């Protein structure tokens, strides 16, 4: 009886299920999924000097995304790595033999899931949306939901996604539930699923 | 005797019971099993299932089963069916990378250390037909780097990034039963902390139990080697090396340890039970731009034959992609001033 | 809401398990030519556990003072009169010296480093890096 | 691309898999009588200077093989014609060249053996052989007229220039 | 746009076109070469010449820094720029924004090397590295009434010919295609034809003569045999004469100019005449590229095939290309109605007067507009954000 | 190329082509060219009223009025004579060439057109060289703001003319590289004692009470010209050199940073070969 | 000198000790792997920062960790000209950090240049050879900064004579 965060290619959904069925009420939807990230990568890769046409290279960038993109944990941190070092740079070979290099865009592209305005979408970010979806739900069932969030979908495989959500939900809680009691944060039990299959 | 399987590191290795085949991880998500033909090495197998770099490999002697753990958080138990090894997924219930794994001597269970700051003890339930595990958590504060079982398949030694060498009880009652009293203690309920080193420096890169398990040794990043025997109130002997950190260690007799690491060559350490002191009678690899057989750090060492009680041959795989077989007696002939025990 | 480092309150974080020579004695030997005795005197009871950055430096200065009074050719002798644990503590002190260049001190410390390195080996340095409790 | 023959009819006979096309000539051979004012030898000479530069050529009719043959033969004539002085000398030079027994399809020496079928029996052989010699005769003759400027003893440099070039990088020598 | 016009430089394989924005023609078109001496002490680095002044120089060695549009020698390219600025343009680099061009598929790293030179060495206040195809399309607005930055650009210079599809100002990299035939190949082919027929041509002037013949007499014909026949018939109205001076003896040598007039450019449509490794007719290559592009942009492409470069100046070049490309398309759309009614395809090859320096011209025009100073990366941004900013250049116009 | 050239190549070549075709009796082409020169100079070559038989060459100097107070007009008239015409709107000096009335030898007028800029400057130098040659002391120093934020000061004395430049180095490091060159000019007379004496002064202006600009990026070069330099025989060459000094200095500072690069490219390349050598 | 060799020997030994790295998956982030010395999100995995100083100017800062080492060098800058020549040279290489793979795009505050050597580097490059490079690098930059300085001076002289001798 837990909440499922299923993000595939077309759209991302947050579905709370209780002891058997999904409650159409409370369920939400974010207009930012797999494809949106792929297209966002293309934009980032053009600003870097690579000639990617949105319609002719979509499939190509998608593979770049799937092989190289990941979710940053602490963006300010991920940013410093990209600007101060070269540990993030990876070489990718395109269908024509040309070899491009990808760095900061590896985490920047997926950051859209958390910051929609980046791809000019009005919203709050799958994370903050996951918080509001349960903080509205029954006050008895909450603790259980918070500890049964399972990730589903192709676009939920980004390395470090689970850890990001957990850091986000924790951040919201500390401000929108504990008001700022650092000492009570320890009681916030958050267990995000993410199974192999 | 040196052989280069590749130029990239060999993350870890494991040999079958007869020492006929060896399984290594060539810095991959894969495990390659090699076999000797005449005086050459022929790749006979490829185990492709992990989705991250394989960090630990162990081979149960008698059941001929292979266990592997990876950075993808998974753990697989490989069984041989005809001419192909089939993997069975084992859920460690961890959210960080698995760093090491070892079969218990009784082969009824295995332990996996991970970045989740816990040790997953796995055993199979012939009722629901699958593998389950129980966690040893307290007081592990960091990543578990290495593991080594006690001859009784219950006690377990673990080395971690919180600078501590520990021995816990991994007592599962549903596969074995009531461990006989040991010098380490009489009460061994699951997870019980039996011993913990006192040093507050250096990651414990490798740990090892002696043949009778009454002594345990470990090598830390602060270039020290240590030994503690339960027959002397768990008194610990410490030796500060003058060289680079050691990454792997094993007993070759009850009073002799052979280690290797960043210097790239194996060394010898002997223990004086009487004085409770450790000594260095090292350097077994006596004569790129180095004078050692291995060109990069040695990260694993295993007893090939003769057990840990009277080892005649041992193996070393390293970050140079090399595997080296050493003959304990040949080393004693070449170095007439060498001890052992 | 992201300006807060929740990790700082994570109960899986790490926490380490949380003094000084004797001037009168050290100065005694110093103003007596007994260099080798001055060294050992200063190398005794390092503030390895006191929180005060002050008492630590108080000790580092006294040690540094001795290393300076030393004459180029009198080092090896006083370096070889220490037990491996001493050479170790010396090496930790030499590096703390490197952090406060002054005159030719930073040049003499380089001579010591050379001596201590031959005596204690590169592992005496490794132990400077790995120390959690230090000078 | 290259230029192909348009003299192929549904009622055109074959010798091997070459087209036994009509030719306006006073030379003897199995060649049919000609009705139209232009034969297969006219095309070859008309298209020569252009065709000679092509390296690849697609065969569309058995007619193209006869075209190809004549084209390759012109290259042989020019090699000879180049080094002689006077239209007359050149006419004698061309009788001799057309009388020499060149390699026919099927024998080593003949290039393009993978494209030309060899005479199926001894009769075809005699005919094919007689036909090709016919063309060599009636080709080196006309060619002799085109090559020499009304200022005899002058093999037009507008023909001598194609001496080093080979149609389809092939040669009858 | 301030008092002084921006500097515009199109560095090509064979020729560098340079000048000031707003002008219709480059103020200088010079060979892309630098002659040097060969541990450098003193100022030996300054001892050099470029352009014509460097092609022969007795005691100096001629070097060509640009191979196929790409910069192979940055040390030399940088010095070349030293004289482009202070000797020819006589511009105080710190006072003018600069618009430099780049080969298609130039890497992002190269743009940085170029920017390092312009900001670290010459201290330019602003820089813009343009994509030649875009400038060419802009130059075509000159005509042949509705501006657009979507089209197929056929740039044929001296190195290699490029067929570059452009959608709304952005090159479709994954679909670019090359053709091993360019200006230098046509010259070289004409040289052979001349060696095979005309005596008296000075060996050490074989290419020079061919080049002059290529630029003063060549053209593209509609049909080979018919062209060949015309010459062999009315020879007096087609064969031309050319006379030159022997660099030695200074004696006048004259020759006849014939078939090469149309055979030279002909290799664009029948590559096999002079190349053993390439055979695709340029018309097909154009077809092939447009076919590989996004279906929905294919029509826009066929309707705007623009020409650019010295080697596209041959008379009727665009006519022959259009016709040939139409045949291939039309024939292809025939097998459909047959196999099965696809709306017809409108193929249009645009030729305009500015073609020869299409790239520089388009560049001069765009650098004359106010938007140019908005899209250039300023020196300040260069120092505060870093060379990375020069990897991307906002398309505009 | 060490010394910067005095003449403008666009002017000379543009005219050369036009005169050549006129001389061959060809139909004149329309010409329209805008281009610049050092020190914020702007030029324009056009066909007045679209009359292709006429070619006008105009030059715009934001500080022309200043040179005008020091004989520019009189000098330009002496040099260009009847080629000189009323200044085009937006410019200070205009030269007009009638393609239908040119001299037998065009080289002289073309050469002179090339030196339009130099001829505009020449004036303030001839004036004060004469002041000294006569003895006229105490005459007000000339002040030419040849650049928006740079200034030249000419002054004549009993036996020496002094030209002083107030130049600016936008780049903080160019100032440093600048001092190295100035240091060598300061010691120039060690290789030739007759040559002018050069002085330098960073941040602070020579003592020679004005709106003198002070700053970490401003230097003051000073050439002291002697009679052997200012007399009627050496006068013109001296001018060809001195009026280009400022641009000559910044040109070399910049060519130095370009040489440094070839070095940095070479060392960097070396290092990279070594690291790759470290690979198994 | 007299003090050069001692300094570099002391720096070489310290690098020998620090460049003892192994692959380390992240303890903080699922399926991540970052250079611990940069992120610093696990105190136990960071070693003690140390400094080797030749004098008051030239010094080296070595920051080791379980899987990476950051090495910062304070290059010798005798005067203004050496100071700007150094700055341009260091910037020139940092701009090319990707080709160096072991160079940091920016210096640690207080130093002129910085390296970031990871376990991945010591895996594909004999660590002893890397210890060699850092020392070879230190020696060769001081030299280059010396030739440039002489080159700049040598050319300033010719440029001044060239101009002055024409009057
Ligand atoms: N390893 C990966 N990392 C990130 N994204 C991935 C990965 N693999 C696939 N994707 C993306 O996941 C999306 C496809 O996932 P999936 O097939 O589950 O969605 P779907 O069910 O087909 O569509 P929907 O969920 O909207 O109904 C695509 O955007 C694909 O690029
Ligand atoms: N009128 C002309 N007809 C045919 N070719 C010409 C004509 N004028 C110049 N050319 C040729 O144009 C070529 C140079 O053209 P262009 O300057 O565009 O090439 P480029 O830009 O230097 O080379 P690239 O574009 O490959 O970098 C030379 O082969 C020159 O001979
Ligand atoms: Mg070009």
């Amino acid at each position: 009886t837990g909440v499922v965060v299923d993000s595939g290619d077309g759209v991302t959904h947050i579905c709370p299920v209780y002891e058997g069925f999904s409650l159409p009420h409370l369920t939400r939807r974010l207009d930012i999924a797999g494809r949106d990230i792929t297209r966002y990568l293309i934009k980032l890769l053009l600003l870097r000097g690579y000639a990617f046409n949105h319609s002719a290279d979509f499939e190509t960038v998608r593979m770049i995304k799937e092989k190289l993109c990941y979710v940053g944990y602490n963006i300010e941190q991920e940013q410093k790595l990209a600007l101060e070092t070269t540990v993030l740079v990876e070489s990718y070979t395109l269908p024509d033999g040309r070899i491009i290099k990808v760095g900061g865009e590896r985490f920047e592209a997926p950051e859209a899931l958390f910051q929609p305005h980046l791809i000019n979408v009005e919203g709050v970010g799958v994370a903050e949306l996951l918080f509001n979806t349960i903080q509205a739900a029954d006050i008895d069932t909450r603790s259980e939901f918070y500890k049964h969030i399972v990730l589903s979908g192709g676009s939920t495989m980004y390395p470090g996604l689970p850890s990001r959500l957990e850091r986000e939900l924790k951040q919201l809680y500390l401000e929108r539930v504990l008001k700022g009691d650092v000492e009570k944060l320890s009681k916030f039990k958050i267990r995000i699923e993410d199974p192999p299959r | 005797a040196y052989h280069s399987f590749l130029v990239e590191p060999i993350s870890c290795h494991a040999w079958n019971k007869d020492r006929t085949q060896i399984a290594i991880c060539p810095n991959n998500h894969e495990v390659h099993i090699y076999e000797k033909s005449g005086n050459k090495w022929v790749q006979v197998h490829e185990l492709k299932e992990h989705n991250g770099q394989v960090t630990g490999v162990d081979w149960a002697p008698d059941s001929n089963r292979i266990v592997t753990c990876g950075t993808d958080r998974n753990a697989y138990v490989w069984t041989l069916k005809g001419r192909t090894w089939k993997p069975t997924l084992v859920i460690l219930r961890i959210n960080r990378a698995a760093r090491c794994v070892r079969w218990a001597p009784n082969e009824k269970k295995f332990a996996v250390g991970s970045g989740s700051r816990v040790i997953s003890i796995c055993y199979f339930e012939q009722e629901n037909d699958w593998w389950v595990c129980k966690h040893i958590k307290k007081p592990i504060r960091s990543t578990v780097l290495s593991l080594d079982w006690h001859p009784n398949s219950v006690l377990l030694a673990a080395g971690s990034c919180d600078f501590k060498c520990r021995i816990f009880s991994a007592y599962i009652k549903e596969v074995e039963e009531r461990p006989a009293p040991t010098p380490w203690g009489s009460k061994m309920p699951f997870g019980e902390l039996m011993f913990e080193s006192s040093s507050s420096c250096g990651w414990v890169h490798g740990v090892c139990f002696s043949a009778n398990g009454s002594r345990v040794a470990w090598v830390s990043h602060d270039s020290t080697v240590c030994l503690a025997d339960a027959d002397k109130k768990m008194a610990v002997a410490t030796l500060a090396s003058e060289t680079l950190p050691l990454l792997a260690v094993t007993f070759i007799t009850e009073s002799s340890l052979v280690a290797a690491g960043h210097d790239c060559f194996p060394v010898l350490f002997t223990y004086d039970s009487a004085a409770g002191k450790l000594s260095f009678g090292g350097r077994l690899d006596v004569p790129a731009g180095l004078d050692s057989l291995h060109k990069n750090s040695v990260s694993q060492i295993s007893v090939l034959s003769g057990g840990k009680a009277k080892c005649s041959q041992f193996c070393t795989t390293g970050m140079d992609g090399g595997m080296s077989i050493w003959d304990v007696r040949s080393l004693e002939s070449a170095l007439k001033d060498l001890k052992i025990v | 809401f992201r300006k807060v480092d929740v990790d700082e309150y994570d109960e899986n974080k790490f926490v380490d398990e949380d003094a000084g020579p004797d001037e009168g004695e050290v100065d005694s030997c110093l103003r007596q030519g007994n260099m080798t005795a001055a060294l050992q005197a200063a190398l005794k009871n390092p503030p390895i556990n006191t929180k005060s950055q002050a008492v630590k430096d108080r000790a580092g200065s006294i040690v540094l003072k001795v290393l300076i009074s030393f004459k180029a050719n009198d080092i090896e002798k006083a370096v070889q009169s220490l037990d491996k644990n001493g050479v170790d503590l010396l090496m930790k002190y030499i590096y703390k010296g490197f952090e406060s260049p002054s005159d030719n001190s930073s040049a003499v410390l380089l001579q010591w480093h050379e001596k201590a390195l031959a005596a204690g080996g590169v592992g005496s340095i490794v132990r400077v890096l790995t120390a959690r409790k230090t000078v | 691309p290259a230029y192909h023959s348009s003299l192929m009819d549904p009622d055109t006979k074959l010798i091997g898999n070459m087209a036994l096309l009509p030719i306006r000539s006073q030379f003897k051979g199995p060649a049919p009588r000609e009705t139209k004012d232009t034969d297969i030898v006219d095309e070859a000479i008309y298209y020569f200077k252009a065709n000679v530069f092509f390296k690849n050529y697609e065969i569309k009719n058995e007619a193209d093989r006869t075209l190809i043959y004549i084209t390759l033969y012109i290259s042989e004539c020019l090699k000879k014609l180049q080094k002689c002085n006077s239209k007359s000398q050149g006419e004698k030079e061309m009788y001799t060249l057309g009388i020499t027994n060149f390699p026919i399809p099927g024998e080593p020496g003949f290039p393009l053996n993978a494209i030309y079928a060899k005479p199926a029996n001894k009769q075809e052989d005699e005919v094919m052989r007689a036909y090709l010699q016919q063309l060599r005769q009636e080709t080196g003759l006309r060619l002799c007229e085109k090559v020499f400027d009304p200022q005899n003893d002058k093999p037009s440099k507008w023909w001598t220039c194609f001496v080093k070039r080979q149609f389809m990088n092939k040669s009858l020598s | 746009a301030g008092r002084l016009p921006a500097c515009v430089v199109d560095c090509g394989t064979g020729y560098t076109k340079l000048g000031y924005a707003g002008n219709t023609e480059p103020q200088f078109i010079i060979p892309s070469c630098i002659a040097i001496k060969e541990v450098m002490k003193g100022v030996d680095d300054l001892d050099f010449f470029i352009g014509d002044e460097a092609i022969e120089k007795p005691t100096y060695a001629t070097k060509w820094p640009i191979r196929h549009g790409i910069v192979e020698d940055w040390d030399l390219m940088e010095r070349f720029m030293e004289q482009v600025i202070f000797k020819y343009l006589r511009a105080e680099p710190e006072d003018h924004y600069f618009l430099l061009t780049e080969p298609p598929l130039n890497t992002p790293e190269n743009r940085e090397y170029t920017a390092e030179i312009m900001f670290e060495s010459f201290n330019v206040p602003g820089l813009y590295i343009a994509v030649q195809a875009v400038l060419a399309l802009a130059a075509s607005w000159t005509s042949r009434g509705e501006r657009t930055l979507t089209g197929t650009v056929i740039d044929s210079g001296d190195g290699v010919t490029h067929v570059i599809p452009v959608a709304e100002g952005y090159v479709i990299g994954s679909c670019i295609k090359h053709i091993p035939i360019a200006g230098r190949d046509i010259t070289y082919f004409i040289q052979q034809l001349l060696r095979d027929r005309e005596v008296g041509i000075p060996p050490e002037q074989s290419l020079e003569t061919a080049k002059a013949v290529k630029e003063r007499y060549s053209y593209v014909c509609p049909d080979l045999v018919k062209e060949f026949n015309k010459y062999d018939t009315d020879g007096s109205k087609w064969i031309k004469q050319y006379t030159g001076i022997n660099a030695i003896s200074k004696k006048e040598f004259s020759i006849d100019v014939g078939y090469e007039r149309f055979l030279g450019p002909e290799i664009f449509f029948h590559p096999e005449f002079a190349n053993p490794d390439f055979t695709q007719p340029i018309s097909e290559v154009v077809d092939e590229v447009i076919q590989n592009c996004p279906i929905d942009v294919r029509r826009p492409l066929y309707k705007n095939i623009v020409l650019s470069g010295g080697s596209t100046m041959f008379r009727d070049f665009g006519r022959r290309l259009q016709r040939d490309l139409k045949r291939t398309v039309d024939a292809r759309l025939k097998l459909s109605e047959e196999l099965s009614k696809p709306k017809p395809i409108d193929v249009q090859v645009i030729t305009h007067h500015m073609q020869r320096y299409a790239v520089w011209f388009g560049g001069s025009m765009l650098a004359s507009t106010p938007e140019f100073y908005q899209v250039c990366h300023t020196k300040k941004d260069y120092e505060e954000i870093g060379p990375s900013i020069c990897r991307h250049n906002p398309v505009f116009g | 190329m060490i010394l910067l050239e005095v003449n403008n190549r666009i002017i000379e070549e543009t005219l050369a082509l036009k005169f050549e075709n006129a001389a061959a009796g060809n139909k004149p082409e329309a010409v329209e060219v805008t281009f610049a020169d050092f020190d914020g100079v702007l030029y324009h070559i056009s066909n007045p009223n679209g009359d292709k038989t006429k070619v006008m060459v105009s030059i715009s100097l934001k500080f022309y009025k200043e040179l005008q107070a020091h004989g520019a007009d009189e000098l330009l008239k002496r040099v260009y004579g009847s080629y000189l015409v009323n200044p085009e709107s937006g410019y200070n000096v205009s030269l007009l060439y009638d393609l239908e009335n040119l001299p037998a030898s065009k080289d002289s007028i073309v050469h002179q057109a090339g030196m339009l800029k130099r001829n505009c400057f020449a004036s303030v130098f001839e004036k004060y060289f004469q002041f000294q040659e006569e003895g006229k002391e105490g005459e007000n120093r000339a002040v030419i703001h040849y650049r928006d934020d740079e200034t030249m000061y000419v002054e004549s004395k009993k036996d020496r003319v002094t030209v002083v430049f107030s130049t600016v180095f936008k780049d903080d490091d160019d100032v440093v590289i600048g001092k190295v060159f100035m240091q060598e000019f300061k010691e120039g007379r060690r290789a030739s004692h007759t040559a002018p004496q050069v002085l330098f002064s960073h941040r602070e202006p020579p003592l020679e009470d004005t709106d003198a600009a002070v700053g970490d990026n401003i230097g003051y070069i000073t050439f002291v010209l002697f009679p052997r330099h200012t007399n009627a025989s050496a006068r013109d060459n001296t001018i060809n050199l001195i009026h280009t000094f400022r641009d000559y200095l910044h040109y070399h500072i910049k060519c130095s940073k370009a040489y440094i690069h070839t070095r940095m490219r070479a060392k960097t390349s070396d290092f990279l070969k070594v690291l790759n050598r470290a690979r198994p | 000198t007299a003090t050069l060799r001692p300094y570099l020997s002391a720096v070489r030994a310290t690098l020998q000790a620090a460049l003892c790295l192994e692959n380390f998956s992240s303890q903080v982030v699922e399926r991540h792997n970052k250079p611990e010395v940069e992120v610093r999100s696990s105190k136990e995995l960071l070693l003690q920062p140390v400094t080797i100083s030749r004098n008051e100017k030239e010094k080296v800062l070595i920051e080791g960790s379980i899987n990476s080492v950051r090495v910062s060098i304070a290059v010798k800058q005798a005067d203004e000209i050496e100071k700007i020549l150094c700055h341009k040279f260091m910037r020139f290489m940092m701009m090319r950090a990707e080709n160096f793979f072991i160079l940091r795009r920016k210096p640690v505050e207080g130093y002129d240049i910085s390296f970031l050597i990871t376990n991945f580097h010591t895996e594909q490059m004999y660590k002893h050879k890397l210890v060699d490079f850092v020392i070879h690098f230190m020696e060769e930059i001081d030299k280059e900064i010396s030739e440039m300085k002489l080159s700049v001076n040598a050319r300033a002289r010719i440029v001044a004579e060239e101009f002055l001798k024409n009057f």
